[PDB]
């Protein structure tokens, strides 16, 4: 649990400076603060990962300074017209998952990934309560079975956290919120990787996102890219 | 090389066990060399053949400063298995169970071998183990058991200038290294220190499972030894615990022919089975 | 299970010996703790690591970890040393086992204050709190180590400095939670299915230490206590 | 964690009571056997294999277990009859300059072998691409170095662990652990225990000359009569103990009753009182 400002509106693009604070430590190991920039529709995408560096983007926003306990991201002078929610991540600790921040209404006036690897999902369309429904993010260019991929799930209001990790060949942790109610197992190791949904507990409507690098440990991957989620639509 | 062979007399009777005796007979049963028997004459002059490890052999030498030197004990001298590289470099004996195989050939600066691989032991024993008409004979017992590779040895300074051959007298060995490192070896390679840049003859005896009657000194050492299987005489000395026996007629082991043949006669083979005329007809059931 | 005289005796001058028994699956494998408590105030570390002692603890003490039990030891005892003396070691079961406490009677700075307690209605009950004040509470682990009036004392539960795995008793598991939060020092536990056997005083233990108390088997210990609230519910 | 070492030793007393009190370690859970009685088990020879990780990572270090260090640098099966020594090392180990010396191998293909050490320094290779060298969005560095500093807190501190890896093979045991010892006492009936050799006798002082390979020694017909002490050289000699019959001189039970005890083989200072042959 962390804390961020419920909505920043004052001062469009002057004093907003967004931060996340409630850490009362020094980010634990890696100094690695990720920034999401949710919009509603398509798929969020990365906007920084480390205090500095930023990746090739918007040049606009950067300085993200850990001041006193928390990484105030600059984000004054980039622009008057946006509607997306700002997450940041934190609380590295060992085996720890929901280390995404509550939702920032960031938006600065209110009114006013696709070629680069690949994006596909099952479209699980009016989703039977129960069963075992498998979800695959098959991936045309980078390995599906070597590199460190996730799976964040997401439901309207509330918002991202960690729902399945996978390591490279012999690790399938799984988050505190199934408790072992869902078994990740890989598909074919040259056609892609899918999962499994083990008799839902009416909590699994939210939507899915299988991100092909880590969010907390992230590393930079050349480039992230995310993919299109779909609506479970539970009818339990 | 056509090695030769000499005549081997009493020389070889070790310690077997650690313990002090002052003026008894004990009589024990154990590896030694047969008195009276045949010991290859290798000659030092180019040689170093590879000799078979059956259970314990008796090692000599009578170089004159550092002709011989170094020992190669091993199971098969490859990389697969352990080997034995105790050697005696200058002034210190360095004794490893490394599983060096070999570089070109066992001839020495440590060019014996040129690997790498992974060791057992490293217990480089810092106290080496080795007058114009004085020779030095050096006698070493190497004898394997099931978790220690004992090895004896006695350094005694000849000075008869005879044609090179074994000497006349008792003489033992003391232990000096109890190395308790298990190994199955079964070969002997050995080498001399060649530095190019008759000298010297080793003999390889070879131990037996015999019984032999040790005298112990009143001062606690061996002065002599009897084997029990070497003439009729010594099974009388053997059977009696005594070196001086008396005149008359003594009852030793007995004797029995073992058999050589075997033959496993049976009754006739006749009342065969009717079987041969149930495989061969025409119509045969349904 | 630890065995421990229950009310020794001793005369002033010389020295004493109070003993700890315990099989080798919690002090074969772990260490003791020595614990002194005087009567009426808050316990107090005594000897951790049966090797070490604290820097309020003087050189009037020693302890030994001779084979499968512990041994305690007082040269020079006094007046001041009328107190309770507790041992505590961790099983290799995921459990906190506790002593039974020694009558050694001789007739001749961050305060980690809680509350919440009070009476309430049997079957239910109300959370449990705690808090200090700037003490680095994310590199201390906290215990539960409630004490029933004029009985012993017993582990609860205990949460580590990372804030993930933790550990109840055998009798508090499943209907117990334990857990903190990002703001300051503090410590939320609520409580289930009471069955009016919880009289007692829940003190809030403070420890040195960062993970649970099973990966680190030589220096989990418990630091300065705090004054707890008296809770009966007495159904 | 990548390059740790191996340590084999071996021909020692192991003296595990030592290891204690030598640093104020903070972990010592041993899985196999128990501390007290590790010090009277023979072993052939212990695998020392030190390497650092961070404080919450000190859990993975277990008889099985995944992780980002359990199955990536260092595995241990379910057989680890040692401990798992640990401590933290954040007083020497933690300066203000840039710690870009220590790796965890973060990129692996599969889980390692347990008790093994891979020492390769190759790009990592991501499939679908011959990767002969490069860096950018198909292969990068498979090693990433920590950020242990000393303004940190406890949790992410360098943390040395060592494990003693214990192993009986087809071959006889070396390392043992410690063996005591108690003050001699000579001229009184009592028991010894001298290097397996045990029995009971008045430890007298003899004039023997041992040879200097010799420990034990015997008699005539099968009885030890004098070993060597095995603390500094000395010659002793082994004499039973008092033993003797008794013979009880009566005059009859029909004009007295009183009764003369003679006790045979005896200096009549070791059990009227005389002295005969
Ligand atoms: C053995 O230890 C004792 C006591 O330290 C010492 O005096 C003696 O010289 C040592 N060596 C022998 C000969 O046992
Ligand atoms: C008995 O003891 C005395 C005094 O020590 C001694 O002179 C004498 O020789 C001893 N005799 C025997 C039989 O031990």
């Amino acid at each position: 649990v962390l804390t961020q400002p419920p909505s920043a509106s004052g001062s469009p693009g002057q004093s907003v400076t967004i931060s996340c604070t409630g850490t009362s430590s020094d980010f634990g190991g890696y100094n690695s603060v990720s920034w999401y920039q949710q919009h509603p529709g398509k798929a969020p995408k990365l906007m920084i990962y480390e205090v500095s560096k930023r990746p090739s983007g918007v040049p606009d926003r950067f300085s993200g300074s850990k001041s006193g306990n928390t990484a105030s991201l600059t984000v004054s002078g980039l622009q008057a017209e946006d509607e997306a929610d700002y997450y940041c991540s934190s609380y590295a600790g060992s085996n720890n998952f929901d280390v995404f921040g509550t939702g920032t209404k960031v938006t600065v006036l209110g009114g006013g990934g696709g070629s680069e690897v690949q994006l596909v999902e099952s479209g699980g369309g009016l989703i039977q309560p129960g069963g075992s429904l498998r979800l695959s993010c098959a991936a045309s260019g980078f390995t599906v079975s070597s590199n460190y991929m996730s799976w964040v799930r997401q439901a309207p209001g509330k918002g991202l956290e960690w729902v399945s990790v996978i390591y490279s060949g012999g690790s399938t942790y799984y988050a505190d919120s199934v408790k072992g109610r869902f078994t990740i197992s890989r598909d074919n190791s040259e056609n892609t990787l899918y999962l499994q949904m083990n008799s839902l507990r009416a909590e699994d409507t939210a939507v899915y996102y299988c991100a092909r690098g880590e969010i907390q440990p992230y590393y930079y991957y050349g480039m992230d890219v995310w993919g299109q989620g779909t609506t479970v639509t539970v009818s339990s | 090389l056509p090695p030769a062979y000499t005549n081997s007399f009493t020389r070889g009777v070790y310690y077997p066990d650690k313990v002090f005796r002052s003026s008894v007979l004990h009589s024990t049963q154990d590896l030694f060399l047969p008195f009276f028997s045949n010991v290859t004459w290798f000659h030092v002059i180019f040689d170093n053949p590879v000799l078979p490890f059956n259970d314990g052999v008796y090692f000599a030498s009578i170089e004159k400063s550092n002709i011989i030197r170094g020992w190669i004990f091993g199971t098969t001298l490859d990389s697969k298995t352990q080997s034995l590289l105790i050697v005696n470099n200058a002034t210190n004996v360095v004794i490893k169970v490394c599983e060096f195989q070999f570089c070109n050939d066992p001839f020495l600066e440590f060019r014996v071998y040129s690997s790498a691989n992974n060791c057992t032991f490293e217990y480089v024993s810092q106290p080496f183990l080795m007058q114009g008409n004085f020779k030095n004979l050096r006698e070493f017992v190497f004898k394997n058991i099931d978790g220690y590779f004992k090895i004896y040895s006695k350094h005694t300074p000849i000075i008869v200038r005879e044609p090179e051959d074994l000497p006349q007298g008792f003489s033992a060995l003391e232990p000096l290294v109890d190395l308790p490192i298990g190994i199955n070896i079964t070969r002997f390679q050995t080498l001399l220190a060649l530095h190019r840049s008759g000298a010297a003859a080793y003999y390889v005896g070879y131990l037996q499972p015999r019984t032999f009657l040790l005298k112990y000194n009143e001062n606690g050492t061996i002065t002599d030894a009897v084997d029990c299987a070497l003439d009729p005489l010594s099974e009388t000395k053997c059977t009696l615990k005594s070196f001086t026996v008396e005149k008359g007629i003594y009852q030793t082991s007995n004797f029995r022919v073992q058999p050589t043949e075997s033959i496993v006669r049976f009754p006739n083979i006749t009342n065969l089975c009717p079987f041969d005329e149930v495989f061969n007809a025409t119509r045969f059931a349904s | 299970v630890l065995t421990q005289p229950p009310s020794a005796s001793g005369t002033p001058g010389q020295r004493v010996t109070i003993s700890c028994s315990g099989s080798s699956s919690n002090i074969g494998s772990n260490t003791v703790n020595w614990y002194q408590q005087l009567p009426g105030t808050a316990p107090k570390l005594l000897i951790y690591s049966n090797n070490q002692r604290p820097s309020g603890v003087p050189d009037r003490f020693s302890g030994s970890k001779s084979g499968t039990s512990a041994s305690l030891a007082i040269s020079g005892l006094q007046s001041e040393d009328e107190a309770d003396y507790y041992c505590a070691a961790w099983d290799d079961s995921l459990n906190w086992v506790f002593g039974g406490g020694t009558k050694l009677t001789v007739l001749g700075e961050v305060q980690l204050v809680e509350s919440g307690g009070g009476v309430v209605q049997p079957g239910g009950s109300l959370r449990l709190s705690c808090a200090a004040s700037g003490f680095r509470f994310d590199d201390h682990a906290m215990h539960w180590v409630r004490q029933a009036p004029g009985k012993g004392l017993e582990w609860v539960s205990v949460i580590s400095g990372d804030g993930g795995s933790t550990y109840y008793a055998d009798s508090v598991k499943g209907r117990f939670s334990i857990s903190r939060d990002d703001s300051k020092n503090s410590l939320y536990l609520q409580m289930n299915s009471l069955r009016t056997e919880d009289t007692a005083l829940y003190y809030c233990a403070k420890d040195r230490s960062y993970g649970p108390p099973d990966v680190f088997n030589y220096e989990y210990g418990m630091d300065v206590w705090g004054q707890g609230t008296t809770v009966t519910v007495s159904s | 964690v990548y390059a740790w070492n191996r340590k084999r030793i071996s021909n020692c007393v192991a003296d595990y009571s030592v290891l204690y009190n030598l640093a104020p370690f903070f972990t010592f859970k041993c899985y196999g056997v128990s501390p007290t009685k590790l010090n009277d088990l023979c072993f052939t020879n212990v695998y020392a294999d030190s390497f650092v990780i961070r404080g919450d990572e000190v859990r993975q270090i277990a008889p099985g277990q995944t992780g980002n260090i359990a199955d990536y640098n260092y595995k241990l099966p379910d057989d680890f009859t040692g401990c798992v020594i640990a401590w933290n090392s954040n007083k020497l180990d933690s300066k203000v300059s840039g710690n870009y010396n220590y790796l965890y191998r973060l990129f692996r293909k599969s889980n390692l072998k347990p008790f093994e050490r891979d020492i390769s320094t190759e790009i990592y290779q991501a499939g679908n691409k011959p990767c002969n060298g490069v860096a950018g969005f198909n292969c990068y560095f498979p090693l990433r170095s920590y950020s242990f500093r000393p303004t940190y807190g406890v949790g992410h501190q360098p943390y040395r662990v060592v494990v003693l890896s214990f192993e009986l093979l087809h071959a006889p045991a070396t390392v043992c652990g410690p063996k005591k010892s108690t003050n001699l006492v000579k001229n009184k009936c009592v028991n010894f225990n001298f290097n397996g050799l045990k029995g009971t006798g008045v430890l007298t002082e003899s004039n023997k000359k041992f040879l200097p390979f010799q420990q034990f020694g015997r008699d005539i017909a099968d009885t030890t009569d004098a070993v060597r002490d095995p603390q500094t050289l000395e010659i002793l000699d082994i004499t039973p103990c008092s033993f003797g019959g008794v013979s009880v001189i009566t005059p009859g039970t029909n004009t007295s009753n009183q009764v003369a005890v003679l006790y045979q083989g005896v200096n009549c200072t070791e059990v009227n009182v005389f002295q005969t042959r």
